[PDB]
RNA sequence: GAGUGGCGAACGGGUGAGUAACACGUGGGUGAUCUGCCCUGCACUUUGGGAUAAGCCUGGGAAACGUCUAAUACCGAAUACACCCUGCUGGUCGCAUGGCCUGGUAGGGGAAAGCUGCGGUGUGGGAUGGGCCCGCGGCCUAUCAGCUUGUUGGUGGGGUGAUGGCCUACCAAGGCGACGACGGGUAGCCGGCCUGAGAGGGUGACCGGCCACACUGGGACUGAGAUACGGCCCAGACUCCUACGGGAGGCAGCAGUGGGGAAUAUUGCACAAUGGGCGCAAGCCUGAUGCAGCGACGCCGC
């Protein structure tokens, strides 16, 4: 009578990122620029933040002081967390 | 000691003994494939395929090496062979 | 701890004048210091004036309810009486001074205790010195 | 695997149980699941519990322990999910 | 009774040495993955053999660790179209590798156990527990300014449950740092707890999470799962038994003893209750736990 088979029953949303390419020198990986802006706990400047963050770029499409988009993904490589989804502006 | 410590020791010689064989036998016929392989031998290397597919699923059926660690050997080999 | 006429004498009514009002009215209900400061903080969390509520929970007192009652003269003659466990509560032994009766509270007499049965309507507000003994504290 | 627990959380020989789903390897006051029910110190024992938590996870498959298995088949969610004809109706307070 | 065998022994309990780190706290991700036992679909439990403890007879010593017979122990096969691998191809989904429709095909292979009601293999699903990444957060120091060579990336292989310089062989020459890198010092982290009107400051007792460690270091084996306290192997430090031939052991379990300290407890009772393990069950273990003793150590009450 039972079906021999049964249904399995989604896709939650990775993070995203938009910053200014610097040094896109090593083989299809671009190290983007992410700005941040938070409030200082005490004294309640905005402090703008930076911090560098390894993309993979496949095929080498973006250059330097390109605005690029990026998405999360798993390790392809130690340092690098990061792809190219799509490339906003030119040098 | 004391305990039934005595006892699980004799049987990690035991199980060990078994598990270490079949690990060893699964060596040396995918060592023998490669070397099939290396010397442009395809009749005798599509042989060995299906003589270590065989061996390496058994030694999953075991319960000793683990399906999926069994799986991505056999995975290596064929791509191997198609070449 | 019990205290067991020149305690009063020296107060009269039988931080100079703080203190004074305080130590009549500790030693008119025969309490000590430190059940006495936990009324004060159970009074100021209470809602409404802060002193006023100090006074009806001085009054809710079991014994303090036997000398209103007046079944035994002199305050400290009911700590005799009430510990004893002549007194009873819904039915159940109170051998005890501090206890607090609220509203709907039946205090009747254990049978025999030879040597009338009065109920609480509520607790009776102010009417029925605070301001020295709030600003004592705090 | 999953087990429907009791855990002891009142003070000194005056204990009150609350009814825990867990796994058996947790200690007794250690972190539950859910939460289902509470449960002895009373001419009638007072016993709570959800009886669509209970239901769902029994249908998943939390084996009772022994002294719960009781109380359920007092209550009457143990016949709701084995539907056998026992049927329910039980406890009041008073 | 002991002995092979199955499960358990990774849980419970201990302590704070180490660690300034994805260790922890809150957030997500897993199209990058595992899961014994548990229940609840579907399909099967076919067929044959070879040994080995116990038992006897030997040696060894104060002590303690050569010939036979069974199994749900261990093994050749057969069957399985769910499943794993590879080739050619259909449609859709999108966030790029890619996923999903048990997609459809045609090649090659995967298992098992029985005896007085419990089980056993394979494979869909659900639930539990994990593992691995990242966003930000949280002490002191420049009388620490340069650090890195598997180092940062790529390609082909090896490897893992799984993604990854995780590892390895060849090309490229990059990475991190004044927003404090690399060093030195101290430190378990937190929910909380003490204070303060607050913002802050101090602390991490009990109780409840996560981490690390089990004489000191370095391993792996067995397994569904291992920092494997009361396991194994090796190396060191330390201490016991000895008939000097040989051995054995690690309270940071609960009690307890001696030290060190201004200072901290009984060599208690019981599995009756709740939790856990094994067994069909009756039960049998549980210094977890429930309680008792002792000390005004604290908070209440007479
Ligand atoms: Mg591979
Ligand atoms: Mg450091
Ligand atoms: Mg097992
Ligand atoms: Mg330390
Ligand atoms: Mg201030
Ligand atoms: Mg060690
Ligand atoms: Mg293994
Ligand atoms: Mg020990
Ligand atoms: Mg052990
Ligand atoms: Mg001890």
């Amino acid at each position: 009578k039972g079906p021999k088979y049964t249904p399995a029953a989604p896709r939650g949303r990775r993070k995203t990122a938009i910053g200014y390419v610097v040094s896109d020198k090593m083989q299809k990986t671009i190290v983007v620029e992410l700005e941040d802006r938070k409030s200082h706990p005490l004294y309640g400047k905005i402090i703008r933040t930076t911090k560098k963050v390894k993309a993979h770029d496949e095929n080498g499409e973006a250059g330097i002081g390109d605005r690029v988009s990026l998405m999360e993904t798993r390790p392809l490589s130690a340092t690098k967390r990061w792809r190219l989804v799509e490339i906003l502006e030119k040098a | 000691n004391i305990k039934s410590q005595i006892k699980r020791i004799r049987t990690n010689e035991r199980r060990r003994l078994r598990n270490q064989s079949v690990k060893s036998s699964l060596r040396t016929a995918i060592r023998g494939f490669r070397e099939a392989v290396d010397a442009g031998d395809k009749d005798k290397a599509s042989e060995l395929l299906h003589a270590t597919s065989r061996k390496l699923d058994k030694a999953a059926s075991k319960g000793v090496i683990h399906p999926n660690q069994a799986a991505n050997k056999k995975s290596a080999l064929a791509l191997a062979l198609n070449k | 701890a019990r205290y067991t006429t020149r305690k009063s004498r020296r107060l009269g009514v039988d931080y100079r004048q703080q203190l004074q009002e305080k130590q009549k009215a500790r030693f008119s209900y025969g309490v000590m210091e430190k059940q006495f400061r936990r009324y004060y903080e159970e009074a100021n969390r209470q809602p409404g004036k802060t002193g006023d509520n100090l006074l009806r929970i001085l009054e809710s007192r079991l014994d303090n309810v036997v000398y209103r009652a007046g079944l035994a003269r002199t305050r400290r003659m009911a700590r005799q009486l009430v510990s004893h466990g002549h007194f009873l509560v819904n039915g159940v032994k109170v051998d005890i001074p501090s206890y607090r009766v609220s509203q709907y509270d039946i205090i009747d007499v254990k049978e025999k205790s030879l040597n009338q049965r009065i109920l609480v309507h509520q607790l009776p507000e102010r009417a029925q010195t605070e301001q020295l003994i709030v600003e004592l504290y705090s | 695997a999953v087990k429907i627990k009791l855990t002891r959380l009142g003070k000194i020989r005056n204990p009150q149980y609350r009814i825990i789903v867990a796994d058996a390897r947790t200690r007794r006051d250690g972190r539950a699941i859910e939460v289902i029910g509470r449960y002895p110190k009373e001419e009638p024992s007072l016993i709570q519990i959800d009886s669509e938590r209970a239901q769902y996870w029994l249908g998943v498959g939390a084996q009772p322990t022994e002294p719960v298995l009781a109380l359920l088949k007092i209550t009457g969610d143990w016949q709701k999910f084995k539907g056998l004809p026992g049927a329910e109706g039980t406890l009041k307070v008073k």
